[PDB]
């Protein structure tokens, strides 16, 4: 909610501000592996994990919005952080997959 | 040259201005009822579709021919004065401009307005393929805005740098020329603005390790470059001790955006109070300020009632 | 990365420090969805919960096995939305796990 907060606060005050909050900030995360990846070998058979950490920058472009510019630089971050639990449980799922159905069969 | 049509024309426009009331009905209403009060108003006068693209464009257009407008119908001595005001709406244009024609991106995606340099200097300016060209095209109107960009692109072509260095000599560009240019009620004003600018070029950059005596440039009030030092260390001690100037409301705060919001509504009442000093251009300053403010709050107004967002949440950014 | 979202909220998404290619195009976003995930050329994707496609099949039988995630949960909107919850927990002990 507090990614989102600044986000939606920043649309039509955004749209040609939007070159302005992306210049400032810390260009984007490689498409080829920009985050983590782990393996490890587990049983419910070998199932990779991963863990969603780049750089992003927080409360350092210069210019633009007086509060809206920074606030949703800073919200980059409550992406990155907050994925990582779904990164890890999604992960799981598949693994806890392999379990229950070799326990049933 | 002279204002005493320009300030006449600008009066009956004072009459369109959206008071108080409005933004306080605006809040009690969904985006249905929104709509049919936004079409009262001259915003409301370039509306073009019920979405959010289109009430963007609504707003800016009507920016576009009742504000944009103003620099052509003077010229000389009165068109320097009002110009300085102008360039800080060009400048946005031109940081994006210069953005697009260097890293490649369409011309699209930018704000468009017409003030000091019109829409075809940009289209022209873009399709310069030299930056030396570009800056002739940009240098065409006249402005100090030009001089503050040609000085910069002589010492770099690195975009971060650019941007920084161009927006810092054009406040101490626009400063000299206008303390030449007199009033009272300008110069009052020109003080706050450099203030406001000061205390917001330390919070955007804070603490990235750097100089604090680069945040703080002539044109003061009360604030030096030992409260830009302790305010870069993450100490908020020095806003408690800021007061005979008007951000004595700053004190006993420390959150980014609460702080921010402060100096907006502190330069939006200076330039309200402008108005027992209409003669010049006092009147155009206060008419500026109110017309900004006004399509930024019905911007806020509709987003707030579009996705349903929290009423608090934007309730007091609304008013100051 | 992609993040595949509503058209506004997509909008926040494709902000340096973050890249996404979001935007509806479908009510599950297929039209988009299949065509990214297919070259696996970014290095996250992520399908909201504003869209969230009802056959999971679809996208396995075309990507053909992942090394990477796909559809993690995000809202896709806010309107103070914490649904988000007790709805993954359910979403869970449906499919796998002990049942109700």
């Amino acid at each position: 909610q507090a990614a989102k907060e600044a986000y939606a606060a920043l649309l039509l005050a955004q749209a040609f501000d939007g070159p302005e909050v992306v210049a400032g900030a810390a260009l984007g995360v490689p498409p080829l592996e920009g985050v983590e990846a782990e393996v490890e070998n587990v049983w419910g058979s070998k199932v990779p994990r991963l863990k969603a950490t780049f750089p992003d920058g927080a409360l350092l472009s210069p210019v633009g919005t007086p509060a809206y510019t920074l606030e949703a630089s800073r919200a980059f971050r409550r992406y990155a952080e907050a994925l990582i639990r779904v990164a890890n449980t999604e992960t799981r799922l598949k693994k806890i997959g392999e379990e229950i159905k070799k326990t049933t069969r | 040259d002279d204002f005493a049509y320009l300030n006449a024309r600008v009066r009956v426009r004072r009459g369109t201005l959206l008071k108080e009331s409005f933004f306080q009905e605006a809040l009690d209403l969904s985006f249905a009822d929104f709509l049919r009060l936004l079409s009262e108003t001259v915003y409301g006068g370039e509306l073009a579709g019920q979405g959010l693209p289109d009430v963007d464009r609504a707003v800016l257009r009507t920016q576009a021919k009742l504000v944009g407008d103003l620099p052509r119908l003077v010229t000389g001595e009165a068109r320097e004065a009002v110009r300085l005001l102008l360039l800080r709406n060009d400048l946005h244009n031109l940081q994006a401009l210069l953005r697009a024609k260097a890293t490649g991106r369409p011309f699209e995606e930018v704000l468009l307005l017409p003030g000091t340099l019109r829409e075809e200097v940009w289209r022209q300016a873009y399709e310069a393929q030299d930056p030396a060209g570009m800056a002739q095209v940009l240098a065409v109107p006249g402005h100090p805005l030009a001089r503050a960009l040609r000085a910069v692109l002589r010492e770099t072509q690195d975009l971060a740098r650019v941007e920084a260095l161009l927006a810092k000599r054009f406040f101490e560009d626009v400063a000299k020329a206008a303390k030449g240019l007199d009033q009272p009620a300008l110069r009052d004003y020109l003080a706050l603005e450099v203030d406001a600018e000061n205390l917001r070029t330390a919070f955007k950059l804070q603490g990235s390790g750097l100089a604090p005596d680069a945040f703080f440039l002539k044109g003061g009030r009360f604030v030096d470059r030992v409260r830009f030092a302790r305010l870069m260390e993450g100490d908020y001690a020095v806003l408690d001790e800021l007061s005979g100037t008007p951000f004595s409301g700053l004190s006993g705060v420390r959150d980014l955006k609460a702080l921010e919001r402060g100096l907006r509504c502190v330069l939006l009442k200076e330039a309200k109070k402008g108005v027992q000093d209409p003669l010049g251009v006092g009147l155009v300053l206060a008419y500026v300020k109110e017309r900004e403010w006004e399509a930024v709050r019905l911007r806020l107004l509709a987003r707030r009632a579009y996705f349903g967002l929290p009423r608090a949440q934007v309730e007091e950014e609304v008013v100051c | 990365m992609a993040v595949i979202a509503d058209p506004e909220t997509a909008q926040g998404f494709r902000l340096a420090g973050l890249e996404g290619y979001g935007a509806s195009s479908a009510e599950e976003a297929q039209s988009l969805l299949e065509t990214l995930v297919e070259r696996g050329g970014y290095a996250l994707v992520a399908v909201d919960e504003a869209l969230l496609p009802d056959p999971e099949r679809a996208v396995e039988r075309l990507m053909r096995g992942r090394d990477l995630p796909v559809l993690l949960p995000i809202a896709g909107l806010k309107e103070a939305f914490q649904g988000h919850d007790v709805e993954g927990y359910m979403r869970e002990l449906v499919r796998k796990t002990i049942g109700f």
